[PDB]
RNA sequence: GAUGUCGGCUCAUCACAUCCUGGGGCUGAAGUAGGUCCCAAGGGUAUGGCUGUUCGCCAUUUAAAGUGGUACGCGAGCUGGGUUUAGAACGUCGUGAGACAGUUCGGUCCCUAUCUGCCGUGGGCGCUGGAGAACUGAGGGGGGCUGCUCCUAGUACGAGAGGACCGGAGUGGACGCAUCACUGGUGUUCGGGUUGUCAUGCCAAUGGCACUGCCCGGUAGCUAAAUGCGGAAGAGAUAAGUGCUGAAAGCAUCUAAGCACGAAACUUGCCCCGAGAUGAGUUCUCCCUGACCCUUUAAGGGUCCUGAAGGAACGUUGAAGACGACGACGUUGAUAGGCCGGGUGUGUAAGCGCAGCGAUGCGUUGAGCUAACCGGUACUAAUGAACCGUGAGGCUUAACCUU
RNA sequence: AAUUCCUUGUCGGGUAAGUUCCGACCUGCACGAAUGGCGUAAUGAUGGCCAGGCUGUCUCCACCCGAGACUCAGUGAAAUU
RNA sequence: CACAGGUGGUCAGGUAGAGAAUACCAAGGCGCUUGAGAGAACUCGGGUGAAGGAACUAGGCAAAAUGGUGCCGUAACUUC
RNA sequence: AGGACCGAACCGACUAAUGUUGAAAAAUUAGCGGAUGACUUGUGGCUGGGGGUGAAAGGCCAAUCAAACCGGGAGAUAGCU
RNA sequence: CCCGGCGAGGGGAGUGAAAAAGAACCUGAAACCGUGUACGUACAAGCAGUGGGAGCACGCUUAGGCGUGUGACUGCGUACC
């Protein structure tokens, strides 16, 4: 089964009954307009190609109007595609929303990872600052030396140095959904939701067995 | 740190040829003057949606 | 407690002033608690007619925190200094008979049976 | 979407007394537990202005007994039973902080008056 | 990062910016018309609008308070008596910045600043 | 025979058995048979470019009308 | 014409002769537990003290307190305690000067990275006409740990006390990821409190400056000390090991022909980067169907007419980020400052009425002032253009096109 | 021990400690009476040890600001080879 | 070197304060010439810190803390 | 009164942070001591290299000191590179 | 006579045998950095050389297997003192 791309719009520490509090992540689930259904038809390929979303879209290329026009013709945000099973999608109307998450007891979440500037040395892989007394020579902060010598006379490969986040995707795998509340259409998690408010993110049923 | 031998001229070059000074994509004149434009800004006149700049 | 060592304040008649964290317990590779860890501690002071003496190791629990203890909605209970009621060093119960001071309503539990068991309030 | 912070003024309630730092109040609360109802009041002064949307609450500190304790009790809780302002005092602080250790006459603040 | 914020702090500590401002904004008020950085215009153009809000309508009690602000003589003379009843029919954009092209001294990117109801002015350049 | 690499991590040599190499994705295990048969760089890349096997009983190759060949 | 040291910290890496869980044989092992014992480098693998300490002792965690190597890893990262090591001086010894691998006191540790690696990142090209959107998996990594008790299970077994493993489960710990509502933190684009001098001609009032003068609170953001949470059922290929059937040896026998079972490792399953995969990509969406002269010719040279879809510069600027790239978008406009409605801060401006000699409080007024967030509003500023992109786009076999 | 091959003496004591510190004792390295010895008030920017204060040195690091780095314009080295 | 290095004499203003400490300041000196923008690692300087209180290290390493004027009150040792 | 004391100006530099291809011939900023004394110190004067001069470090002698600078011996000599 | 900072520098017109002797003036290498042309560089790899060589410009190739300069690719291959 597919995901549903969502908005990050809320959070809410939100009280029960008893007197306790959940910290909660609240998405806007929006309706899926169906694209085309690209199947098998053509070559081995089998996706579907889903806009949950508009934008005011005044300068959007030819080519991803085209995508919108032969959807639910609103000028659209973007562009998610999942692969499907069990039979070729209906591809005007269908309108995949709040339903989905009803028996979805843990939901995976696949973010459009993270967006945290810079990262870099030491504070993305939260190791030590070197001492900041005993009057070291140019350090208050040193990361520790990389490799070790001339005996390989390289440095092996994965090692954590430096760089940028890259904004790849981010799996925070199997929180809960607390609720699923229809006619405001929110989906209330358990866990956060990766990147910054405003962002888009995939909220879809667990991957893992 | 130091070196080890007196680098070739080709090295040179590439290392500054990136760092080269880039295209304005040709130029503007102005649709409302006989004065030559800076694109997407105002000239020493002030004509681009009149008023004034730089009244030195 | 947080750091190693670390004073933080008697609260039952077992000893006197302050007595000393030497490590976390439920874990190892720690070096910092959480709000509702069992820690062991070193006597410190002692007091003579206490149920301990100087140099005496056993377990303890909090009592209170200044940062401040929760659970129920995420709201602390924020105390002015750090306590530990002290433990049996491995039998478990409070050794001494009394608490002195607040409370939270955190403290409902099967580990603090000594002092909630008392007939003032909360049982 | 048009939601964020539109939803700080939805949650938070209107029933919410008046205020200015100094006011005395007093919460009635259950003590919650595992699966037993037992109830609760308590008193002192409140030394902070709230208003925090959702998780507003009645910020007492107690100064009755014992060594000092600030207490956070949620508005917006189920169990929460009854709500008075009682006196009105006048602070003009965040803050309090020379009262945290003095219990004697320390839950009685007075009226300002004229 | 910095994500979800606006404005910007430029070159120096916070005394520095209240005294910089604290020049730039009592010029503004006597000259109408100003060139300088993109960046510092833009900050140029925040602090002095709220304070022709205040001055709107003609009132002492809110020439007090403009003072309580803006202990300043010039500028709360300028709002007031001469610029209240100038920008008494306009609602917020009481002053404009135009982008006006680089500094010739370096390459600075520049700024111009420009009361809204700013309109007859030469054409021709002095030196 | 079990393919011997250690493209940068983890302690240990890494392995596969030739039955998961033949078993799933079956090319490989007479990839790296001829592999070793070229020589060195340049001449080696450029012998090897001209080979396909893809997966096995799938290729695409009618059209051309290749000449057959026994080994 | 030099590879420059101990202990410790930081950061690691590789060998398994595994610290441990896990699978399983023997047992003078009843069962449990231990002894004996093979597989296995995948994952986790604690902390304070004294000493210059490798090594020591002690207090404590942990289910647990490992083994080996790296110019005695690692000063083109960090120390100047140690000894020789300049002085002093103890202890010792020699006519002495002066020594000691015994010793105490503080005491100079250098280099902006050329080529090389690593991780992040841009530009340029092949992608087969072009452009833009989604995207598949040749190929390589993350995770792989582990206490607790509940069931499993007081049962086989044993005289009796007692007495196990996988799977399920809730929960702790490490480790790894994301996150900012909660709780703390900060927040030089906000309020208030406060010492002082200087200033508005004076007072009431208020403010420049003194670390953002000090001190406390603080929106939005970011953040761990706070939050959520993976660590997986299964599959295949097995190892050790139990075998069946079966030869040396009419049988027996993990083996040789044959074939059932058999662990976290290994191939994966769950997760992430990925068409330079020249074998050059698929699929989706859009778009361009004027012309002549010649030679070098799956082509290039010249010229008129003439360039769409798209691109970038440029520009305001962002919920994106060193630089970029990425992104909203230039009146087709909410991009951003004001401004209007609202959030969330703070604590009722000053003036006026009034008590009081006043400091000050109190009604007027629940005041005033307010930053980043949200939705509006063209009020305001982003002149319009030009330019790069062009007229239907390979050879050869098979297939189809009147072929 | 400013001294001790062994040993971090031994024993008592504070303690998570205890080679260091403080008292006694000698199973005494090579201590030992002007390269002098025992002991002391005041003194030292002089040395070791103790309990409390306080504090971002640290547990464990977060956010803010400025000059370089980084952006644009100017000028423009060096160790080395 | 218009080098934050070094260097003798005299004269002697204000408010608050205990004075030539010390905040500001009259007269005067004078902007120690890259600038403007971003606000990455990191380098140096400056702010602030929950809970702890050197647990960092061979070693408390400024940075933090103590301090000033009036008063109450005051130890072993001592050459009083 | 004082080879007493807390401490600016006035002098130094035990430590800490920094500078470490410096703003400075160890200076700077901050803790620190001396500052009526065996101090601080202007002006003028004097000894000349294994020679002076030293309240002691084999200290200091034109940015410096376990041997200052220059003209001659001198193409010192090298069982040597 | 032209541009210009009241400037620098060069060209235009005129001198001379000669400025391809223009005032830092004799004729003028090599390092040095830059202009100009041909050919090459995206199956891409280590003393940068050697051995084989498509291709391409130029010489009317004297068209008679050639000269020149370069060169995809690719066997071989470790400096001098």
């Amino acid at each position: 089964m597919i995901g549903l791309v969502g908005k990050k719009v809320g959070m809410t520490r939100i009280f029960t009954e008893d007197g306790v509090s959940i910290p909660v992540t609240v998405i806007e689930v929006e309706a899926n307009r169906v694209t085309q259904v690209k199947d098998l038809a053509n070559d081995g390929y089998r996706a579907i190609q889903v806009t949950t979303g508009a934008k005011k879209a005044n300068r959007v290329t030819k080519p991803e109007a085209g995508h919108f026009a032969k959807a639910g013709v609103e000028a659209g945000r973007g562009l998610w595609e999942f692969r499907l099973a069990e039979g070729e999608e209906f591809t005007v109307g269908q309108s995949i929303s709040v339903e989905l998450f009803a028996d979805v007891k843990k939901v995976d979440v696949t973010g459009t990872s993270k967006g945290k500037g810079f990262a870099g040395t030491v504070k993305r892989w939260n190791f030590r600052t070197q001492d900041a007394t005993h009057g070291n020579s140019l350090s208050h902060r040193v990361p520790g030396s990389i490799g070790q010598n001339q005996t390989p006379g390289k440095v092996f490969k994965g090692k954590k140095m430096a760089g940028q986040m890259g904004n790849e995707r981010v799996t925070v795998q199997s929180l809960d959904v607390v609720r699923v509340d229809a006619e405001r259409n929110l989906l209330l998690v358990k866990g956060a939701v990766p990147g910054a408010t405003g962002s888009d993110l995939i909220v879809k049923p667990a991957v893992k067995a | 740190a130091v070196q080890q031998n007196k680098p070739t001229r080709s090295k040179r070059g590439m290392r500054r040829s990136h760092d080269a000074l880039t295209a304005v994509t040709s130029l503007s004149v102005d649709k409302t003057s006989g004065e030559k434009h800076l694109r997407h800004h105002i000239t020493a006149d002030g004509y681009y949606r009149g008023r004034k700049v730089i009244a030195k | 407690m947080i750091q190693e060592q670390t004073m933080l304040n008697v609260a039952d008649n077992s000893g006197a002033r302050r007595v000393m964290c030497i490590k976390v317990l439920g874990g190892s590779h720690r070096r910092y608690a959480g709000v509702g860890d069992i820690i062991k501690i070193t006597i410190k002071e002692a007091i003579p007619r206490g149920k301990v003496k100087k140099g005496d190791v056993l377990k303890a629990v909090v009592v209170r925190t200044k940062k401040g203890v929760r659970r129920p909605d995420g709201s602390v209970i924020r105390f002015d200094g750090n306590a530990c009621v002290l433990l049996n060093n491995n039998s478990e119960q409070p050794i001494g008979t009394r608490i002195f001071g607040p409370v939270t309503r955190e403290l409902r539990s099967e580990k603090f049976m000594k002092i909630i068991s008392l007939a003032p309030e909360v049982l | 979407s048009n939601i964020i912070k539109q939803l700080e003024q939805e949650q938070m309630k209107q029933d919410v007394p008046s205020f200015r730092p100094g006011d005395t109040v007093e919460v009635k609360v259950w003590v919650v537990e595992g699966s037993k109802k037992r109830l609760q009041a308590f008193e002192g002064v409140v030394i902070a202005i709230r208003n925090r949307g959702l998780h507003s609450a009645f910020t007492v500190r107690k100064i009755s007994n014992g060594e000092g304790v600030e207490r956070v009790f949620q508005t917006h809780s189920p169990v929460v039973d009854s709500i008075s302002v009682k006196r009105r005092g006048a602070v003009r602080k965040a803050k309090l902080y020379y009262l945290r250790e003095r219990t004697g006459k320390a839950a009685r603040i007075k009226e300002r008056l004229n | 990062m910095r994500h979800r914020k606006s404005g910007r702090q430029l070159n120096r500590n916070s005394s520095h910016r209240q005294a910089m401002f604290r020049n730039m904004a009592g010029s503004l008020v006597r000259h109408e018309i100003i060139k300088t950085t993109l960046p510092k215009a833009k900050e140029l153009r925040r602090v002095v609008e709220p304070l022709i809000t205040l001055a709107k309508t003609d009132s002492v009690a809110n020439r007090r308070l403009a003072f309580a602000r803006t202990r300043d003589n010039e500028i709360v003379a300028k709002l007031f008596n001469e610029l209240g009843p100038r920008f008494a029919s306009r609602a917020g954009g009481y002053t404009r910045i135009l982008k006006c092209g680089f500094r010739a001294g370096d390459n600075a990117p520049m700024a111009y600043i420009e009361l809204v109801d700013r309109s007859e002015k030469a054409e021709a350049a002095a030196e | 025979k079990v393919y011997y690499h250690h493209t940068g991590h983890i302690g240990g040599i890494k392995q596969a058995t030739f039955e998961e190499m033949i078993a799933r994705r079956p090319e490989r295990v007479i990839e790296i048979a001829v592999k070793g048969m070229l020589p060195k760089g340049p001449l080696g890349r450029a012998m090897f470019r001209k080979l396909k096997v893809y997966a096995g009983n799938e290729h695409n190759h009618a059209a051309q009308q290749p000449q057959v060949l026994d080994i």
